[PDB]
């Protein structure tokens, strides 16, 4: 196609590209390679009824942990207030207290792993399973984590786009392959229903790009300008609000507070009242699914009004700049924005709910196999990080040409 | 009541979001499913390497 | 307020490490989030 | 290494300065004439560089007197390798740049040398156009009261020296002529520049603006102004001193709408009102008179706070300047539509080759590496530094602070030497004043408010006896003096009041003493209660152990905290660093489409077959008009060619020229082609009774006037949209690739509507 050729006959941006591809490679080779542990044929003949590598729990805690860092902005923190104030040398404070929180978090939930294991299996304990292998488990998983991260600042870099999301687009794509080699496998409902699956893959996927991509922009007018100067200028300026501002953070959350009530239900008692929280606390099959789709909503409602939090931007049009025409400066735009909030946060509710409840009432209506993933956090990153990569690489064509007007 | 005006108020409001048109539609539809096929048969090509290397190396 | 957000983050960091015991159903990812000058007439 | 060629070279000059001796000035012009045969016959500027450096060296000798050291050699060699030789305060920077100038000249093409201003211009234009002159090599000069011949008879020569300004006009009025030959500069060669640090650093974002046709209308201001005196404080706006940043609350937004007598005032009625009502405001609020400008003979003439010094030809921006004006009853020079805009960092980008000395370029020599690819040789110095640059006496409690500073410079003068202590504000040297009136010192106060006597307290303020007190902390032209006496002291002390942001202006500062190997003792007498302190607050572990162990505030020569302090410099250096060096990537946009649209327009006033562009822009406007009302992908008959050949009997051919049936039905290849011959027909008809020179004419002043009023649009249109984008972060998306890629749309648009505008005008002439 003509476009990857139009990158085919720029250096730069093909060494960029091949940057990347060479990255993920070193990726796929991080994958590869197994665990100091013996219990990896264990888990190969189980199945435990995902996978398990050094890569196993991945990006997962520096999420959480952003997360952590940017809901204690929100209190009275003089500390994260004032380094959150500093323009630049606060924001790599910031970040370097926040690669040291993930690393001691992640280095915590290793051990927490093993201990969940140990609970879970007798055959996936280790010879000294109270002697401390554990610290040395949980330093090499935080030392692949590491190795990720310095990997996704490397590609963030030297490479194309966003690192982390473009690592874990990789790492969420790659089970794909195995699916589809599953699905032939399993099925020999001919041709019809894998047609009429693709179908509705594709239909979804024009779905989340309709949903995802859409902007509501509020014009905002500076007051600068002298309009007995010139004739009518910028209609250019505005304030774009998405439709769906969280992204997929309340699914984590409705994933982390669903499957948290599951350690209650691990209690050694193993109660009539614990199998009957465990039986209404699980989401494939109504009783959870209510509780999943309001504690989505609940918390997409929670991560709108955190990062977007509109008396911050208020106040931010207040200080330098201007204004939305009619409407003054103060508290009257914060109440309007909030307002627009509200119109826009209960549509990316809603369409996280219904994309995180499309796996399970997908593999039922098409019993083609449950390992499956399509919907939910498994179609929204691949499809966001796909299509922002390329509409990173297809604003330097824009700038190699300027065409005037003698040709 | 709040529930029917503000049902209202909300359909009246996503008629001012900028939604994305037809041609780029299909546009943003093609290039994502180009990236995913080209990234999923570099991931099997990859496997299919690793795994006859790992195979050499035992 | 504050103090509710400090509850929030807690009780998430908290029930994000309890999920994390087992976190059984994974394979789940994330992605985060004055002017002078030299003028001159005609 | 760089700097053992240099010594080599420098070496090597001496040589052949002995081979050089007792020729006459007929010989040394023939001298002059043999090295432009011998450019002119295959060699390189390169090659004759040790014959001409010792040209100029035994020339300077004949005329001035005075007899190049070898460090002012190696500072020549260093300034025509492209870069900058930084070199110290004293050691002869102009009669290093009048080297690379000799060589650079007799290519023939035109060396401008720049200064700061046009004292230093006219003073240095003087004595080395005796040197330049001795040679034969004619010598121009620049100012803003030339007029266009003698410009242009400046710019003919060959070595030309002028300000940055006079330079940046002369650009941007060559770039807005009619005729090849009214514009005055020839192709842009070469310039070395004194005080780089403050010509492509500080002053490296400031528009030189070209305005035209001024509004003349005072209503709105006087109105604005005379209502916003009437505002009281913290009850109709806030105002915060650390950033001034007055603003309106809703009761004086109320009795705003009130006083002018409308419903709204943030409304799109009422912009350029409400724009009137926040500069007046930020005017009388914001701006303090005698620590923010100055008034002058019937104008205002701004100060900052950076410098100490005063900037004589500066306007505000935005209109705040007018609003300023207004405030104290002035006469306001209105505001215009900026015709032209370049800055410094651009116009210095395109040239050819530039190079200038300094005297502070490390942090702006890892600036310089990122922008002009130049490096930053420090020239060893030809005496050795032999003052004192002792450490800093660091305690809190500021009136302690000028305590030590009284008896400091009491206990000099007790001894009888002169002492020159930098001030930043106004209020400090007030201060100090206060302070050294009653310890019975008479002294001498230099400021913002008593600028006239600047040149003659610079004089007498190195002789024996005498304490001045200089608001300017980097002094770029003026020169202390000294003679008998204070050689036999310790030299001219120097008393810093704190220590600044940026480290440049504190070695300027210290700068001032030791020049030409002479003793000299500084200090800078810093606080813990001042805003580089408050800026890098560690309060209490700091405050408490310099707390415990104290006397009335006794100094402390703390080598630990002068570490932090110079690691607190980084810090905010590093923040400006990646300030500039973001809004340099934000400024390339509108660099390149500006240097686009200004080679195209020399392209049209430059060539004499015109006939072919605007047939190509008519070609181009018709194809799009073509495209436009036939839709690519629709199927033919729905077209509405009735309204495309109204379109085209509207803007091309006359009213009844072209008919219904003749574009029937076929593809828009070949109906653009036939409607193209048509017009080509219409042009010979139209062109064949003034067929040659008003032809010509027309089409030129067509051409000229639609790109002249579209790029003025352009430069409007992509400052608002500046303005805007950063804005485009509340959607996660980039603000920089979004103002990258609608800036290029708009620059496309503008293409599109110069072809219309020429096509609709050489076709309905
Ligand atoms: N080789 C030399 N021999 C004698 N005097 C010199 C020599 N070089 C420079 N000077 C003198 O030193 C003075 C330095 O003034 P200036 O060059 O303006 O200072 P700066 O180099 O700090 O800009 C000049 O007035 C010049 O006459
Ligand atoms: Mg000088």
């Amino acid at each position: 196609f003509r476009t990857i050729s139009n990158f085919m006959r720029v250096s730069d941006i093909r060494n960029k590209i091949i940057f990347t591809l060479l990255m993920l490679i070193v990726f796929r080779i991080g994958t590869f390679i197994p665990v100091p542990s013996v219990n990896t044929d264990v888990l190969k003949l189980q199945d435990q009824l995902q996978n398990f590598s050094i890569f196993a729990m991945g990006v997962m805690p520096y999420i959480t942990a952003s997360i952590i860092v940017q809901l204690l902005q929100m209190d009275v923190v003089p500390k994260f207030a004032e380094w959150s104030k500093q323009g630049e040398m606060g924001r790599r404070k910031l970040a370097q207290f926040t690669r040291y929180f993930t690393i001691v978090l992640g280095f915590i939930q290793a051990l927490g792993m093993s201990y969940g294991f140990n609970n879970l299996a007798g055959g996936m304990l280790i010879q000294n399973p109270g002697i401390g292998t554990y610290l040395l488990i949980a330093v090499v998983l935080t030392a692949g984590t590491a190795f990720l991260m310095w990997l996704g600042e490397q590609i963030t870099a030297k490479g194309v786009g966003n690192g982390i999301s473009i690592i874990i687009f990789a790492g969420i794509v790659s089970g794909i392959p195995t699916i589809l080699n599953q699905i032939y496998a399993q099925q020999f409902l001919r041709i019809v229903r894998l047609l009429l699956v693709a179908l509705a893959v594709v239909a979804v996927i024009v779905g989340v790009i309709y949903i995802q991509q859409a902007f509501r922009k509020i014009p905002i007018q500076y007051a600068k300008r002298l309009e007995g100067r010139n004739p009518v200028g910028g209609h250019s300026t505005h304030l774009p609000l998405k439709v769906n501002p969280a992204g997929v953070i309340p699914v984590i959350f409705a994933v982390s507070f669903l499957i948290a009530p599951p350690t209650i239900a691990s209690f050694f008692g193993t109660n009539d009242v614990t199998l009957w929280i465990r039986r209404t606390f699980d989401y494939t099959h109504p009783v959870g699914m209510t509780i999943y789709v309001v504690l989505i909503i609940a918390f997409t409602y929670f991560y709108a009004f955190v990062q977007v939090n509109p008396e911050q931007m208020a106040d931010n049009l207040k200080k330098q700049g201007g204004y939305i025409p009619g409407i003054r400066p103060g508290k009257n735009t914060q109440e309007y924005v909030t307002r627009i909030l509200y119109r826009l946060t209960l549509v990316g509710s809603l369409f996280l709910a219904f994309i995180a409840v499309l796996p399970v009432f997908f593999v039922n209506f098409a019993n083609l196999p449950p390992s499956a993933q399509i919907g939910g956090t498994s179609l929204l990153i691949v499809v966001g990080v796909a299509l922002e990569t390329m509409k990173q690489l297809e604003s330097q064509l824009v700038k190699r040409h300027y065409r005037g007007f003698i040709k | 009541q709040r529930v029917t005006n503000f049902f209202k108020e909300v359909v009246r409001e996503l008629k001012k979001v900028s939604w994305p048109n037809r041609k780029e539609l299909v546009n943003y539809t093609a290039v994502v499913l180009a990236t995913v096929a080209f990234f999923t048969v570099f991931f099997a090509v990859i496997d299919l390497g690793i795994s006859q290397l790992i195979r050499l190396v035992f | 307020a504050k103090k509710t957000a400090i509850a929030i983050a807690v009780a998430l960091a908290g029930f994000a490490t309890v999920a994390s015991y087992a976190q059984y159903e994974d394979g789940c990812s994330g992605e985060l989030e004055i002017a002078s000058g030299y003028y001159y007439y005609s | 290494r760089t700097l053992n060629r240099y010594e080599k070279i420098a070496n090597d000059i001496d040589a052949i300065r002995g081979d050089y001796e007792n020729l006459s000035d007929d010989a040394l012009k023939h001298k002059t004439i043999e090295f432009k045969e011998r450019l002119e016959k295959g060699a390189t500027t390169d090659d004759l560089l040790v014959e001409a450096f010792a040209v100029v060296r035994e020339a300077s000798r004949r005329v001035t007197g005075m007899f190049p050291f070898k460090v002012q050699l190696m500072g020549g060699v260093a300034l025509h390798d492209g870069n900058i030789a930084e070199m110290k305060t004293g050691e002869g920077k102009t009669l290093t740049s009048t080297l690379p100038v000799y060589l650079n000249a007799l290519t023939g093409k035109g060396v401008h040398v720049v200064t700061v201003n046009e004292y230093l211009a006219s003073r240095d234009a003087e004595q080395m156009g005796k040197i330049f002159e001795f040679l034969g090599l004619t010598v121009g000069l620049n100012l803003n009261s030339m007029s266009k011949d003698e410009k242009r008879e400046a710019y003919a020569a060959d070595i030309t020296y002028s300000t940055n300004n006079e330079l940046g006009f002369d650009y941007l009025r060559d770039n807005m002529v009619l005729y090849k030959e009214q514009m005055v500069q020839r192709p842009l060669h070469f310039a070395v520049i004194d005080e780089v640090d403050s010509i492509l650093i500080d002053e490296a974002r400031t528009p030189l603006i070209i305005s035209g046709q001024a509004a003349k209308s005072t209503k709105l201001y006087v109105q604005a102004n005379a209502f916003v005196r009437t505002l009281k404080a913290e009850k109709d706006y806030t105002y915060d001193i650390k950033t001034k940043a007055v603003q309106l609350t809703e009761e004086g937004m109320t009795k705003a709408e009130k006083a002018f007598g409308i419903d709204n005032l943030f409304d799109v009625k009422h912009v350029a009102l409400n724009h009137h009502i926040n500069q007046a405001l930020k005017a009388h609020v914001a701006m303090q008179k005698d620590v923010d400008y100055v008034v002058e003979d019937g104008q205002v003439v701004i100060v900052d706070s950076f410098t100490g010094r005063l900037m004589k030809g500066r306007r505000y921006s935005e209109g705040l300047h007018q609003a300023i004006e207004a405030k104290e009853g002035l006469e306001i020079q209105n505001e215009s539509m900026t015709l032209a805009t370049i800055t410094f960092q651009n116009y210095f980008r395109m040239y050819e080759k530039l190079a200038g000395m300094t005297g502070t370029a490390k942090t702006e020599e890892e600036e310089f590496r990122n922008i002009y690819n130049m490096q930053v040789v420090t020239i060893p110095t030809n005496r050795p530094v032999v003052r004192d640059d002792r450490p800093d006496l660091i305690y809190r409690t500021m009136e302690g602070k000028f305590k030590a500073v009284a008896e400091d410079v009491a206990q000099r003068y007790m001894t009888g030497q002169p002492v020159l202590v930098g001030t930043v504000a106004v209020e400090t040297s007030e201060l100090i004043s206060k302070l050294l009136k009653n310890k019975g010192i008479p002294h001498q106060v230099l400021n913002a408010k008593n600028h006239e006597r600047e040149a003659q307290i610079i004089e007498e303020a190195g002789q024996k006896g005498a304490v001045t007190i200089a608001t300017n902390m980097a002094g770029r032209g003026t020169d202390i003096k000294l003679g008998e006496g204070v050689k036999e002291l310790g030299g001219l002390a120097v008393v810093g009041t704190e220590r600044h942001e940026s480290r440049r202006i504190d070695n300027q500062l210290r700068g001032r003493s030791g020049r030409q190997g002479d003793p000299g003792i500084t200090q800078f007498y810093l606080s813990m209660e001042d805003e580089l302190m408050r800026r890098f607050g560690a309060e209490r572990t700091m405050a408490m152990l310099d707390r415990f162990g104290m006397d009335d505030s006794t100094p402390i020569q703390s080598k630990m905290v002068s570490r932090a302090v110079e690691s607190s410099q980084k810090r905010v250096e590093g923040n400006n660093f990646d300030s500039r060096k973001q809004l340099l990537q934000y400024d390339d946009v509108l660099r390149q489409q500006r240097e686009v649209i200004y080679k195209q327009r020399f392209e049209v006033i430059d060539s004499e077959n015109l006939r072919e562009i605007v047939e190509n822009m008519i070609k181009s406007s018709l194809e799009r008009a073509i495209a436009a009302y036939t839709p690519r992908e629709e199927l033919p008959e729905e077209w509405k060619l009735d309204g495309l050949v109204d379109l085209i009997n509207t803007t091309y051919l006359d009213e009844g020229a072209l008919e219904k049936s003749d574009i029937f039905g076929k593809e828009p290849d070949e109906m653009l082609e036939l409607i193209m011959d048509r017009i080509i027909t219409k042009y010979n008809e139209k062109e064949e009774q003034f067929g040659k020179e008003q032809m010509r004419e027309f089409e030129k002043v067509i051409v000229l006037r639609a790109v002249d009023s579209k790029w003025m649009d352009h430069i409007d249109a992509m400052d608002q949209l500046r303005q805007g984008i950063h804005l485009r972060a509340y959607a996660q998306t980039n603000p920089l690739r979004e103002y990258q890629m609608e800036g290029f749309a708009m620059f496309e648009h503008m293409i599109e509507s110069i072809e219309d505008e020429v096509a609709k005008f050489v076709m309905k002439a």
